[PDB]
């Protein structure tokens, strides 16, 4: 409720759209990526920027819910991974 | 010959190339919007009093600039010259050149419009509204002459389709800036007419694609400063093009210029009421109907539809993060809660709940159910979701891992199959072979099918045409009766069905129809009459036998939405599914001769009968939000007494927030539904039925209007077309006499058999051949310009 | 024959699903594609090749005893 | 060939005023429209500078509707009777097409420069 | 079916595929031959019948 109150009290009358509460005050971001071409654009490296914030990856899993390391996300190693890759990141500060 | 060319090249642009045969006219097949006391409509005619000379650039290079010189009578010549001199100072007016040129033995007057495009605005509007892939050459020329695409783009098959090759949206969007400039020039022209005291009716055929205006032969002059530009037909016919070309895409920029970064709106900002009014004043300054940016302030359902049509166009500018539930922090037992105390619809504007408690002691059952059905708490308690598999706006991930639901293969029936092959079945070459199977689906199938909502585009409907189609559809839904029913009068079949999200965690609909007394359900239903309850719709993979490998998905609507929609609609729905011999055949059994009765009622009185069925591609996924709102309003037309105007509007808002733009729970995470039919709601079949009737009526209206009224031999049909144009773009209130007349005409010549998007029409073949009734091509064009799909004639 | 091979594909995908093949996203996606293409196939050559490809998935695992199930 | 309004109509004689029943016996030139749903008054035309409310009874007799007027429009018309300086009034909420019809009828039945 | 019978007999007695056997003429195949009998019955020079 810290960032939640920060954005609620910053509203005109304490009312905000729902689509921005996870976009502003969520401590964890989950990114579902269908292929490596979208992975390199969005979740490049151990930290990436999205939704006007900085996110640092803490865990990447595949559709099998198996922890896959960042070194495994390669052009040549892409067909060896189940591909809806689900990268989970934490908010940076 | 050569002297006439030089006379046309008066003082500028001497480099003109004759498109005709010298001093003779250039006959073209253009689209006009005529309404002159005999013939009315919006059809393609043959212009035979027009000499076209196309300007050429340096080094003899043809350019999109024509000197359309026309010869007319002396009175019209001088009248047009005077009104142009009154309007020549306006920048948004084609440079007119007036002179008398001797042709054979007399000085025939001529009017030379300068720097005109080959096709007018009406040509583009007709091409986009009466589309036909068999012959669409004006559209191709417009697309290639304005760098929308190349001629090589049309060599690709299904270049025009929306489901196949969605890049046609990007191709049409390149016409968006040109259409927006045409809108701005139209506003400037209206201002000039008002200030100069010129009274006339604006039509798309009098504006070229640059935006400049011409044809003043029907304008009349009055006292300056009191002029009135009659622009209803122009804007109304342009409305489908505005969203198809995304004309207001430049409004999402810092200075409304397509060279600046997208304007970074405040994330907390959701109202945009002032921005909508500014957009309306900028593009529809002289639209002579009050526009309510928030539909809570609308007068009736017709005004709701009218203002929602503008809101559809205006919401394409504002960020998608500013729509959906409007939430605020409330306190229960002194503990803060995040609940939706309002909603920001892309079509209904900003809606605020009336019974909002910022503080409370405790919530017993009703508020608990509302806040559980509310996506506010789940979205606020979930992890931010960036799902790149789909273009739909993701909201949050409720669980820490994405749930991948698969579809199992069918369970074989080896005994029955062996018995069948024992009886000589499934022989090599038999006319009967297994084509229907339980097609299996992989993990990323539910989200893949949910991404088909990308075919749901913000569609601005022809509002002056839609407001008449609504009246005709209401006449179709006249024999039925409906209204509010109490919780004790609600019939629920299969109480052991799932109850949306998150109510499926604790039990089926039986629990929530047993845990809630009749007074509890009545209180919840009356709450929706003055509040908005956004709900979470769970997307469920269908496990059924089909002939298509594509995954089938049904929408699991929450028990909070379904229970209230039952109390709001079930009376009308049961009346519809209790009536025999009606257009909608829901509830009519095919057994015991019921199929024969249905077909005989279809063949009611058609003089030259043919049977015609069509297909809506991605019907539940591509249905415009305007048409879904129209369906809900037509179903709400029965609440003249049980509901106030505020109650009806808030029920419509609940419909839109629950089954039109709700939070979908595909997989294990929330998403934003762009629109279309959430085909799991309490009115799925009946809403699809009214949508189908609306599409059929729109196709019939377009067939009547896009018909040469001079060539309509029947004097009754010609007058019907004239009065149809009058009731669409001239008459502002409902003409119940002509609504009944057109409804009777449709029943006599276009009798329908309507179920949920499945239809059979017994239509007068000799009328559809003459364009007096939609044959199949009017349906294809209507789907193209009002459903954002290409109706393949191989599915019809 | 064609109906026979389609029904064999159906039962083969059923036994694969019973063997937790869906626990492997890539393997289950390939099996689903093969099964759906066999049912949509029009000739008994492409369908039979895809049937061999799908059966290779069952033969690739140690969860099913192939000698015991071949009782003839 | 988008004509403004073919076969237009004429004006009727009725009483109007500046506030509610400020009509002594008759001071207006009400422009009517014989609509299929009943007679509809479109515009007012009076020699007085300012009018706000008029009383034009419906065909039922019992129901008389008080019409709110827009700000006056000033002009000079060249009639065979010499200068006829009337003030144009439009009923609040009137459509643009009705305004065009009224202006066309006024400019066709009265000579203008 | 000849191919189905071949792979079924191989899995019964000798070699089983280590992956999904391909049908295109570019992809590869990995099998698990457990003894010389199936190696001689299936393999012959640089060719492997399966
Ligand atoms: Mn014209
Ligand atoms: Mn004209
Ligand atoms: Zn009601």
């Amino acid at each position: 409720n810290d960032a939640l109150n920060n954005i609620i009290n910053n509203a005109r009358d304490g009312c905000v759209p729902l689509n921005i509460i996870p976009l502003t005050t969520a401590a964890k971001l989950m990114v579902v990526i269908p292929d490596y071409n979208t992975y390199k654009n969005t979740c490049d490296g151990t930290t990436f920027t999205y939704a006007s914030a900085l996110w640092e990856i803490q865990q990447v899993v595949d559709a099998d819910s198996k922890i896959v390391q960042l070194s495994e996300i390669s052009m040549d190693n892409s067909p060896n991974l189940a591909w809806p890759l689900i990268v989970t990141a934490l908010r940076a500060n | 010959a050569q002297s006439f060319l030089n006379r046309v090249c008066g003082v500028s642009a001497a480099r003109l190339t004759p498109c005709g045969t010298g001093t003779s006219t250039d006959v073209v097949y253009r689209a006009f919007d005529i309404y002159n006391d005999k013939v009315a409509g919006f059809a393609k005619f043959l212009k035979t009093n027009c000499c076209r000379f196309q300007e050429k650039d340096e080094d003899d290079n043809l350019i999109d600039s024509y000197f359309v010189v026309k010869r007319h009578t002396f009175s019209n010549y001088q009248h047009e010259e005077t009104i142009y001199n009154l309007l020549k100072d306006c920048p948004a007016v084609a440079k007119h050149d007036f002179f008398k040129f001797r042709i054979d033995g007399d000085m025939v007057p001529h009017i030379s419009r300068q720097r005109l495009t080959k096709y007018t605005m009406a040509d583009l509007v007709y091409a986009l509204r009466h589309f036909d892939e068999g012959n669409c050459d004006t559209l191709k020329e417009i697309l290639v002459t304005y760098n929308c695409c190349d001629d090589d783009y049309f060599n690709k098959k299904d270049w025009y389709d929306f489901v196949e090759n969605p890049d046609i949206l990007r191709v049409y969007a390149n016409l968006g800036e040109r259409v927006r400039q045409a809108l701005l020039k139209t506003v400037q022209f209206c201002d000039a007419m008002r200030n100069a005291g010129i009274v006339g009716v604006l039509t798309l055929d009098n504006q070229d694609l640059n935006g400049n205006w011409y044809d003043f032969g029907d304008f009349i002059q009055t006292t300056p400063g009191s002029g009135v530009p009659v622009v209803d037909s122009y804007y109304s016919l342009l409305m489908p093009i505005l969203t198809l070309t995304r004309a207001l895409t430049a409004e999402s920029h810092v200075d409304t210029d397509l060279t600046k970064p997208y304007i970074k709106w405040d994330l907390l900002k959701y109202d945009f009421t002032e921005e909508r009014l500014k957009l309306f004043d900028r593009y529809f300054k002289y639209w002579d109907q009050t526009y309510h940016p928030n539909c809570v302030n609308c007068l009736d359902d017709r005004c709701i539809l009218h203002c929602a049509n503008f809101n559809v166009l205006f919401s394409t500018v504002f960020p998608p993060t500013s729509f959906g539930p409007l939430v605020r922090k409330i306190f229960v037992d002194g503990v803060p809660f995040v609940v939706s105390t309002g909603y920001h619809f892309r079509e209904l504007g900003v809606v605020h709940n009336q019974d909002v408690n910022l503080h409370s002691s405790r919530l017993s059952f009703k508020e608990l159910l509302v806040y559980a059905a509310d996506p506010a708490m789940h979205a606020a308690s979930g992890n931010l979701l960036l799902d790149k598999r789909t273009t739909c706006f993701s909201v949050a991930a409720l669980t820490n891992n994405v749930a991948f639901q698969t579809v199992k293969p069918g369970n074989f029936n080896k005994d029955f199959y062996d018995f069948a092959v024992s009886k000589g079945f499934f022989k090599e070459g038999s006319s009967v072979e297994l084509k229907h199977f339980f097609f299996a689906q992989d993990g990323n199938a539910a989200i893949s099918d949910y991404d088909y909502y990308r075919y749901n585009l913000p569609t601005m409907c022809d509002i002056r045409q839609l407001l008449f189609v609504v009246e005709v559809v209401d006449k179709y839904f006249d024999c039925y009766d409906g209204g509010c029913i109490n919780a004790n009068q609600v019939i629920v079949n299969n109480l052991d069905k799932s109850a949306g999200f998150p109510f499926n965690k604790w039990g089926k609909a039986r629990l929530y129809y047993d845990s809630m007394s009749y007074e509890d359900q009545d209180a919840l239903f009356a709450y929706t009459k003055r509040n908005v309850i956004p709900t979470i719709t769970q997307m469920n993979l269908k496990y059924a036998i089909s002939a298509k490998n594509r995954a089938r998905t049904v929408a699991g609507v929450s028990i909070c939405s379904t229970m209230t929609n039952r109390q709001f609609h079930q009376k009308l729905l049961k009346s519809i599914a209790a009536t025999r011999g009606a257009t909608v055949v829901i509830g009519t059994s095919k057994f015991y001769g019921g199929w024969h009765n249905m077909l005989k009622t279809v063949y009611s009185d058609v003089e030259n009968p043919h049977l015609m069925g069509w297909d809506y591609p991605k019907c539940d996924r591509a249905m415009p939000n305007m048409l879904r709102i129209m369906a809900s309003l037509v179903l709400a037309r029965k609440h003249t007494t049980c509901c106030s105007l505020s109650h009806r509007f808030y029920r419509l808002a609940n419909e839109c927030a629950q089954v039109l733009s709700e939070m979908v729970m595909c997989g294990g995470s929330l998403y934003v539904k762009p629109g279309g039919t959430s085909s799991g709601d309490a009115t799925t079949a009946y809403a699809n039925s009214v949508f189908n009737i609306c599409q059929a009526v729109t196709a019939n209206v377009n067939a009547l209007l896009s018909t040469d009224g001079n060539k309509i031999a029947d004097k009754y049909v010609r007058n019907l077309q004239h009065r149809l144009y009058e009731c669409l773009y001239r008459n502002r209130d409902v003409d119940t006499d002509f609504v009944n007349e057109f409804y009777a005409y449709l029943r006599k010549h276009f009798s329908m058999m309507i179920l949920s998007d499945d239809a059979v029409v017994c239509f007068n073949s000799t009328y559809a051949s003459q364009g007096l009734v939609a044959s199949i091509k009017n349906f294809k064009s209507v789907l193209y310009y009002q459903n954002n799909v290409f109706m393949s004639e191989a599915k019809c | 024959k064609m109906s026979d091979v389609k029904c064999t594909s159906v039962v083969l995908l059923s036994v694969l699903q019973q063997l937790r093949v869906e626990s492997s996203s890539k393997l289950w996606a390939q099996c689903v594609q093969l099964h759906n293409d066999i049912l949509l196939a029009k000739d008994t050559t492409e369908a039979f090749e895809k049937m061999v490809s799908l059966l290779s998935v069952l033969l690739s695992m140690q969860g099913a005893v192939d000698i015991n199930k071949l009782c003839e | 060939n988008n004509e403004l309004s073919p076969v237009a109509l004429r004006q009727m004689s009725c009483a109007a005023g500046t506030t509610q029943t400020a009509c002594t016996d008759d001071n207006a030139l009400a422009y009517y429209n014989t609509t299929k749903g009943g007679r509809f008054v479109l515009a007012l035309l009076s020699d007085l500078q300012d009018l706000k409310w008029a009383r034009f009874p419906k065909s039922d007799g019992t129901g008389t509707i008080y019409t709110e007027l827009e700000p006056p429009c000033r002009f000079v018309t060249d009639t065979p009777k010499g200068p006829k300086v009337k003030y144009l009034y439009f009923i609040k909420g009137l459509n643009n097409l009705n305004r065009g019809m009224v202006l066309g009828s006024l400019a066709a039945t009265v000579r203008l420069q």
